[PDB]
């Protein structure tokens, strides 16, 4: 405990868990009224 | 982090509290915990709240590397399960209130 | 009990000011090299071998370019292998030689210019 | 397609527009009798059978 | 300037060429600061950074001398400009230089100079060891009327570094010579080099090498010297970005060593309008060329490793120097053919190839039968 202890302040990838698996750039790549619009309704 | 010490752990500060919420906590019928430079390694398994008059303490979270800065005038809460470490570069006096569940 | 196989010293920038600061006797022969550099292998042999040759009759260091690079610029230093035969008179002037001079060019200059 | 590069080994992995992103991936060509060493979605390390 | 020299003959072959400045032995002018120092004592340790050099020291280049030797081992005539001492070390020099075939007769001797040595005086300015030069090495000490007027009218190819202009006298020199070889029709090659003072501040070598940068009509520059003079940080920080989540392409996946091709867009301040030819080397394994129709790179290789204890990358860049004059001076179709300048270009890599696998860089020069040799085992028939 914090009380037994016998400093001084004034003194890329993304995980892949199921086991890990780092997935990155070095295997993932890429082959390749008014108006209406995208929004909230209430 | 963005985000500071306090709000991540649950800290409760009033700093420079007022007379009225001093004696309706009843702080001048506490007991006087004092100190100088020393170093408590604690963990808070129950609610306390401190009022510091004199001295000052730096509060390092275990394994933070970065402090909360409490002043002197200042009330604080410190939360249930925090395990911190308190570090005192100066001569150091508090008041204290242990809390259980409920109560304050 | 087990004698140094290298007898040319490697010195600071701020040891070779000390040094050619304080009183000196015999000439001193500073050497720029750098341990990139292939020409620096041979004149490090050639310096070897020139230091057993002046026992105590001269002083032969080195100064490492990647150690001591702006000093060695400020030194008018403009390529590798250079080296600088300081006299022990303050009031002679020291000479710079660029390339892999013979040994016996380091002798002369040593003995008629030092 | 005629007038598009040919696709690369790999599992498709992200669907866009007017492009995808492909995890690659070898295929093992095994004859009928082989034997698979490892359950599905296994971890293999360099070298392992 | 007024009239012409000698007598006009029609010269032999191959077109001579002629080399300026200092004739020294060794003496790489290329130094930076390297983070990978070996032992300061064991200099049998340091063959390991012949194997894996820095980047700045991956072909190094040398003298103009090694430029000459260089290109009359690969079947070339040249020509050496300059001025030696009357000393021993002087003759020895010309010895070498004759003995190699090289024409000395623009040799200029000196009997009051000591060969390759400089009067320097000691100061401590501002609490710092320093030095001012005295008297300058008869190398650096050749004069406008020292000059020979026969050889800069019969060499096709005038060829220069940057360590001339380290030296007042060797400048103005060096100008008067550039404009009488442009008035007989000959080319102007800068080999930068870049000597330890250049390499301080962009701005300041950018100022010093404007007039010789823009009187010159074919220059080569390493990949360091390039980046340097146009932005160190920014292809820095190029080269060190990883993308965060998939690569762009199936190639970025593999991460491979970078051979990143500069736009003539980015080679746009350092391009005028009587340059020829610009050779960007990334020691041998890259020639990036820029002409004012084209661009392009032309994709080479190295092995020091298959002889770990004769490597040394010593005189590589002369090599590579001497074998694009040597073809340049005899195809001219080079500055109008993209892919006779490539086939050509691939003769200078196997040039600098050669010249890695010998201790000392006049020692290891090629021939002209060992370079076309290797040029012939590296590469498929198609590209020879």
């Amino acid at each position: 405990r914090k009380r037994n202890n016998p400093m001084n302040p004034f003194y890329h990838g993304t995980i892949r868990m199921f086991s890990l698996l780092i997935l990155s750039s070095s295997n993932c790549f890429r082959i390749g009224t008014i108006k209406n619009s995208s929004g909230p309704l209430g | 982090m963005q985000t500071p010490l306090e709000e991540l752990y649950n800290v409760k500060v009033e700093r420079k509290v007022s007379q009225r919420r001093l004696e309706e906590l009843g702080v001048s019928r506490w007991s006087v915990w004092k100190t100088g430079k020393c170093k408590l390694p604690w963990d808070w398994q129950v609610d306390q709240l401190v009022y510091i008059e004199e001295g000052e303490v730096r509060v390092v979270p275990e394994g933070s590397k970065r402090f909360m800065q409490f002043l002197a005038g200042d009330l604080v809460r410190y939360p249930k399960w925090l395990e911190a470490d308190l570090f005192f570069n100066a001569p150091y006096s508090e008041r204290y209130c242990f809390k259980a569940y409920a109560d304050d | 009990f087990v004698r140094e196989d290298y007898l040319v010293r490697k010195l600071s920038a701020q040891e070779l000011q000390d040094l050619v600061k304080g009183e000196r006797k015999v000439p001193l022969i500073v050497d720029f090299y750098a341990t990139w550099c292939g020409p620096c292998i041979l004149m490090a042999q050639e310096l070897e071998m020139l230091a057993v040759e002046y026992e105590s009759n001269a002083m032969i260091v080195k100064v490492d370019t990647d150690d001591e690079y702006e000093f060695a610029r400020d030194m008018q230093v403009r390529g590798l292998p250079t080296l600088f035969f300081i006299s022990p008179d303050p009031s002679k002037d020291a000479i710079r030689t660029e390339g892999l001079i013979p040994l016996q060019m380091m002798r002369d200059i040593i003995d008629n210019d030092m | 397609a005629k007038k598009e590069p040919y696709l690369k080994s790999g599992q498709v992995l992200i669907v866009q527009r007017d492009s995808v992103v492909i995890r690659s991936a070898k295929p093992y060509l095994a004859t009928p009798g082989a034997k698979v060493h490892g359950h599905y979605r296994e971890i293999l390390y360099e070298g392992d059978t | 300037v007024d009239y012409d020299d000698g007598i006009d003959f029609p010269y032999d072959d191959p077109p001579l060429v002629c080399c300026f400045g200092a004739v020294q032995k060794e003496f790489v002018p290329v130094v930076r600061v390297h983070d990978n120092p070996m032992h300061p004592d064991i200099y049998s340790q340091w063959k390991m950074l012949q194997w894996d050099p820095p980047e700045f020291g991956r072909a190094p280049g040398g003298p103009p001398s090694n430029v000459a030797i260089s290109h009359v081992r690969l079947g070339g005539r040249a020509a050496f400009m300059g001025k030696v001492g009357g000393d021993d070390y002087g003759e020895e020099l010309v010895l070498m230089m004759n003995k190699e075939r090289v024409q000395t007769r623009g040799v200029k001797f000196d009997e009051g100079a000591s060969t390759a040595c400089t009067r320097v005086k000691i100061k401590f300015e501002d609490g710092k060891m320093k030095a001012e030069t005295v008297k300058e090495p008869p190398e650096d000490s050749l004069l406008a009327s020292e000059l020979n007027l026969a050889v800069l009218k019969e060499a096709r190819i005038f060829h220069f570094n940057s360590e001339v202009l380290t030296s007042p006298t060797m400048e103005s020199t060096l100008f008067k010579a550039i404009q009488w070889s442009k008035k007989f029709g000959g080319l102007i090659f800068f080999d930068l080099n870049l000597p330890l003072p250049l390499w301080r501040s962009r701005n300041e070598t950018r100022k010093l090498i404007k007039k010789s940068w823009d009187e010159a009509n074919i220059i080569e520059v390493s990949q360091q010297e390039l980046e340097f003079l146009l932005d160190e940080e920014y292809y820095e920080r190029r080269r060190n970005y990883t993308p965060q989540y998939f690569a762009e392409d199936f190639e970025q996946t593999k991460n491979r060593r970078d051979y990143y091709h500069y736009t003539p867009e980015e080679i746009k301040p350092l391009w005028h309008d009587d340059l020829k030819l610009l050779v960007v080397t990334d020691g041998t394994l890259r020639l990036h060329y820029y002409t004012p129709k084209f661009d392009g790179v032309v994709v080479g290789t190295e092995d020091v490793l298959i002889t770990p204890f004769t490597c040394d990358r010593t005189g590589s860049g002369d090599a590579v120097v001497a074998g694009i004059m040597r073809k340049l001076t005899t195809c001219p179709e080079m500055f109008e053919d993209q892919d006779v300048l490539e086939r050509q270009l691939r003769f200078a890599v196997a040039a600098g190839i050669i010249s890695q696998w010998t201790i000392g860089a006049v020692r290891g020069f090629p021939t002209e039968s060992a370079t076309q040799n290797l040029k012939e085992q590296v590469y498929v028939p198609s590209m020879w």
